[PDB]
C-alpha cells in the first residue's frame, strides 16, 4: 500500500468498517478480510438415518481444510461440496422432493445426487423431409 | 359518402415487422438467515434474540413460502412450454435449421442430451451475455467469495451477513432447451406447435386472415420469407441499441441488487444505540448495560427484516401475475393464434415466437405493416338483382373499369365478386349502393 | 392552502405535515381527449375502431351473430338506432 | 427529552412502515384493474 | 431521527417506486386507447 501518509495508519470503507492497516512497529501494510460465514443446506428423507449435506459455493478442499474434517464421502458438485451422497448426475428423475437448484435433485433409496428433468418431448421416428 | 361510396386508404404494399416483448416470470430467490443477520457471531446477542422467540422462525417461514411459490411458478411455465410438443427423433439441428426460405438457425440451440448444456440458442446467448447476474452469474459470484481475491464484491459481504440468492430449481439452460424444443415444434412435421401445417403456410394463412388475397401471397412467397427473416435480424440487432426489453431485464437485476444493498445497509444504522457494531458495544459495556444497547439493535434489525419481507411478498404477487400472462401468451400467440386483437402485441399480428431470457421469457411478435396506400372509393354493401343484399367478407366493393369488383381490406387487389368473398342477405339494407346488373 | 381562508381543510393540514397527493403525469383532460378520439374512430371512415365498416352496419352484424335474421334487422334499423340512443340516455340519467 | 422523543420516533416510523405496506398491496390491485381495463378496450370497444 | 439512518430513505424509495408504477400504468392505458386510431383531418365535432 502507498496511500498511508505519515500521520495515517488505518484504512476505512464507506460504512466505517476497518478494511486495512499499517503496523506502527514494522511499517508493513495489510488488507483485512472477513472470516467466511455461511449455512449448510441439509437434505433429509424420513426413510433415512443421515443427512445429505451441501456446502453451497464451497470446494471440498476448502471445507475439509478450513471448516471441518468428516468421515463421510464427498464430491465437488456444480452447486458446491456435497457430503454423504453418490455423484450420479448422469442419472435423471422426473419428480423430486429434495430440489437443490439448477436442475439438481437429491434422491433416496443411500442418497444419490441426480439431475431433475420434470418434462420430456414426445418423440416419433417419422421422416422430417 | 359521395353517392353510396366512402373514401378509404387501402394498403398497396406491405412488409413484416418484428417487436420484442420481455415478460418477467421469475425473480432472484433471496434467502435470509435471520439469526446470522441480526446477531452475527456474538453469543450475548444470540441469547437476547432467543428471548424474542418465534420472530426469526416467522421470517424464515414466509421466505420459504415465497420461494416455494417461485419454484412452483417456474415449473408451471416449463410445463406450458412443453405441453403437446412432439418432435421427430430424426431431427438434427446441426443440419436442419431453415425451411421454405425462412431461417431459424439463430433461434434453435443444441437438441438432445448428446450436446450437453449447449442447448442455448444464438439469440438467447446474445441476450444472456448482456446480463451479468443470471442464475449462473450468481453461482459464479458466490464461488469467488473464498477465492482470496482483493476485489470486495458486495455479494460476498451480503452472503457473510446471511443474505444470499439461491439458484432456481430449473437452470436457465433447461428452460433454453424447452424454448428450443417449442420452437422446432413449429418447423418440421408433425408441426405440433403450428396447427399441424408447414410454418410458411401458417404464415400465409395468417396474413390472408387479415384481408389480404391469397393470390398476392403465394406469388410473393420469397418476399414474405425475406421480410420475415429480416424482421428477426432487426430484433437481434436491436439489443445493441438502448433496447426497452433489455432495459426491463436489467431493471429486474438492478431492483433486486438495490433491495439487498438497502437490507445490508440496515446493519450499520445505530437505531439510537451508542454504536451499530456489536463488537464495540461488547468491548465497552458489561451485560447489564450491553443488554440495553443490543436490545435496541435487535429491535431495529428485526423491524428492517419485517419491512423487507412485506416488500418481498408484495413483489412476488406481481411476479406470479407476470408469469400467468407469459403462459397465456405462449398458449394463445406462439402455440396457436387466438382471435384477440391487441393481445399478442400491437397491430395486425401474424404470428409469435418465444425465446428464453434472464428471469423471464422474450416473445417476438411479427405483424403485417402497410408500406404505401391508395385512396379509393368503397361500398360497404351492394343491393343487387331482386333487391338481394350482399356485404363483402374482410374487404370492400369497389368500382373498377366501371364494373363492381371486390378487394381485401388490408391489400388493394381488385378481384371478381363471388360467394367466396360475400355475405348474402335476403333483403338489402338502406344506403347499400344499387347495382341491378350484378350477378 | 395559502389563500388566507378561515376554513381548516384537512388536505392543508395533511400537506403541512408532509402528506400530499401529487397530480398524475397525464391530466384527466388528456385522457378524456384520448377517449374522445377512440370514440369518433367508430363514427366515420376509415372506421379504425369499428372493424373498418360503418357503425350501424357493425351493430347490425353483431346482433345478427346472436341468431337474429338479417331481414328484421335491416327492416327495423330506425327502431334499433332509437333503442340504442335510448339506452345511452338511460345510462346518463342513471348517474343521477 | 431524548427518551420521550425516541418513543414518538419509533411510533411514527412504525406507522409509516404500516402505511407503506398497505400502499404496496393496494397498488397491486390497481395494476390488476388497469390490465383488465386495457383488455376490455381491446376486446370489447376496438373489436368484439 | 438521523441515528435511524436509512429508514426515511427506504420509505421515500418505496413510495417513489409505487408512484412510478402508477405513472407507467397510466401511460400504458393511454397507449392502449390511442393504438391504431386514424381520424380524418376534415373531422369537426361541432358539426359531425
Ligand atoms: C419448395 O421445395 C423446394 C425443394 O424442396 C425448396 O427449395 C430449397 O429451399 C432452401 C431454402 O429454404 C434452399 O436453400 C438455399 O441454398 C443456397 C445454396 O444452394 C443458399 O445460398 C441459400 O441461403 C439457401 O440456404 C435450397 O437450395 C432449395 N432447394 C432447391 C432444390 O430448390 C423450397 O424451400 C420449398 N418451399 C417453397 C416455399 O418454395
Ligand atoms: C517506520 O516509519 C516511521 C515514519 O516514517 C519511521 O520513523 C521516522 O524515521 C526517520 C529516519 O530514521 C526519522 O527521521 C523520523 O524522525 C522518524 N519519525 C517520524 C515520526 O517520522 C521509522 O523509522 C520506520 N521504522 C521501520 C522499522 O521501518
Ligand atoms: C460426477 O459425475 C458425472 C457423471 O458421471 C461426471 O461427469 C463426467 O465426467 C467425465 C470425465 O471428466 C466426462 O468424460 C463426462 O463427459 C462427464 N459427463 C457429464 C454428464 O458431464 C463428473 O465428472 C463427476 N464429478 C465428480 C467431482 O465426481
Ligand atoms: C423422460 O425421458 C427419459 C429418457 O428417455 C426417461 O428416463 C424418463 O422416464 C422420461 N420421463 C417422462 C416423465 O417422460
Ligand atoms: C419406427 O418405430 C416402429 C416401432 O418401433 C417401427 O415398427 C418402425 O419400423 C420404425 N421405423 C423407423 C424408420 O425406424
Ligand atoms: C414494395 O416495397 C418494397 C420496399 O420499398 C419494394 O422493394 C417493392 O418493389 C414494392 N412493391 C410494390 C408492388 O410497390
Ligand atoms: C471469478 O474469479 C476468477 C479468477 O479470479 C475470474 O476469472 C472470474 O472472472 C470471476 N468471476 C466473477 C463473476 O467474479
Amino acid at each position: 500500500a502507498v496511500y498511508y501518509n505519515s500521520w495515517q495508519n488505518l484504512l476505512y470503507d464507506s460504512n466505517g468498517n476497518i478494511i486495512g492497516f499499517k503496523d506502527f512497529v514494522t511499517n508493513k501494510t495489510y488488507n483485512i478480510f472477513p472470516c467466511y460465514a455461511g449455512r449448510v443446506s441439509a437434505a433429509f428423507h424420513q426413510n433415512a438415518s443421515s443427512l445429505a449435506l451441501l456446502y453451497r459455493n464451497l470446494k471440498c478442499s476448502y471445507v475439509l481444510n478450513n471448516i471441518s474434517l468428516t468421515t463421510q464421502p464427498y464430491f465437488d458438485s456444480y452447486l458446491g461440496c456435497v457430503f454423504n451422497a453418490d455423484n450420479l448426475t448422469d442419472y435423471s428423475v422426473s419428480s423430486c422432493a429434495l430440489r437443490m437448484g439448477s436442475g439438481f435433485c437429491v434422491d433416496y433409496n443411500s442418497y444419490r445426487f441426480v439431475t431433475f428433468e420434470p418434462f420430456n418431448v414426445s418423440f416419433v421416428n417419422d421422416s422430417i423431409e | 359518402s359521395v353517392g353510396g361510396l366512402y373514401e378509404i386508404k387501402i394498403p398497396t404494399n406491405f412488409t413484416i415487422v418484428g417487436q420484442e416483448e420481455f415478460i418477467q416470470t421469475n425473480s432472484p430467490k433471496v434467502t435470509i438467515d435471520c439469526s446470522l443477520f441480526v446477531c452475527s457471531n456474538y453469543a450475548a446477542c444470540h441469547d437476547l434474540l432467543s428471548e424474542y422467540g418465534t420472530f426469526c422462525d416467522n421470517i424464515n417461514s414466509i421466505l420459504d413460502e415465497v420461494n416455494g411459490l417461485l419454484d412452483t411458478t417456474q415449473l408451471h411455465v416449463a410445463d406450458t412450454l412443453m405441453q403437446g410438443v412432439t418432435l421427430s427423433s430424426n431431427l438434427n439441428t446441426n443440419l436442419h435449421f431453415d425451411v421454405d426460405n425462412i431461417n431459424f438457425k439463430s433461434l434453435v440451440g443444441c437438441l438432445g442430451p448428446h450436446c450437453g448444456s449447449s442447448s442455448r440458442s444464438f439469440f438467447e446467448d446474445l441476450l444472456f451475455d448482456k446480463v451479468k447476474l443470471s442464475d449462473v452469474g450468481f453461482v459464479e459470484a458466490y464461488n469467488n467469495c473464498t477465492g482470496g481475491s482483493e476485489i470486495r464484491d458486495l455479494l460476498c459481504v451480503q452472503s457473510f451477513n446471511g443474505i444470499k440468492v439461491l439458484p432456481p430449481i430449473l437452470s436457465e439452460s433447461q428452460i433454453s432447451g424447452y424454448t428450443t424444443a417449442a420452437t422446432v415444434a413449429a418447423m418440421f412435421p408433425p408441426w405440433s406447435a403450428a396447427a399441424g401445417i408447414p410454418f410458411s403456410l401458417n404464415v400465409q394463412y395468417r396474413i390472408n386472415g387479415l384481408g389480404v388475397t391469397m393470390d398476392v401471397l403465394n406469388k410473393n412467397q420469397k418476399l414474405i420469407a425475406t421480410a420475415f427473416n429480416n424482421a428477426l435480424l432487426s430484433i437481434q440487432n436491436g439489443f445493441s441499441a438502448p433496447n426497452s426489453a433489455l432495459a426491463k431485464i436489467q431493471s429486474v437485476v438492478n431492483s433486486n441488487a438495490q433491495a439487498l444493498n438497502s437490507l445490508l445497509q440496515q446493519l450499520f444504522n445505530k437505531f439510537g444505540a451508542i454504536s451499530s457494531s456489536l463488537q464495540e458495544i461488547l468491548s465497552r459495556l458489561d451485560p447489564p448495560e450491553a443488554q440495553v444497547q443490543i436490545d435496541r439493535l435487535i429491535n431495529g434489525r428485526l423491524t428492517a427484516l419485517n419491512a423487507y419481507v412485506s416488500q418481498q411478498l408484495s413483489d412476488i404477487s406481481l411476479v406470479k401475475f407476470g408469469a400467468a400472462l407469459a403462459m397465456e401468451k405462449v398458449n394463445e400467440c406462439v402455440k396457436s393464434q387466438s382471435p384477440r386483437i391487441n393481445f399478442c402485441g400491437n397491430g395486425n399480428h401474424i404470428l409469435s415466437l418465444v425465446q428464453n431470457a434472464p428471469y423471464g421469457l422474450l416473445f417476438m411478435h411479427f405483424s403485417y405493416k402497410p408500406i404505401s396506400f391508395k385512396t379509393v372509393l368503397v361500398s360497404p354493401g351492394l343491393c343487387i338483382s331482386g333487391d338481394v343484399g350482399i356485404a363483402p367478407k374482410q374487404g370492400y366493393f369497389i368500382k373498377h373499369n366501371d364494373h363492381w369488383m371486390f378487394t381485401g381490406s388490408s391489400y388493394y387487389y381488385p378481384e371478381p365478386i363471388s360467394d367466396k368473398n360475400v355475405v348474402f342477405m335476403n333483403t338489402c339494407s338502406v344506403n347499400f349502393t344499387k347495382a341491378p346488373l350484378v350477378y
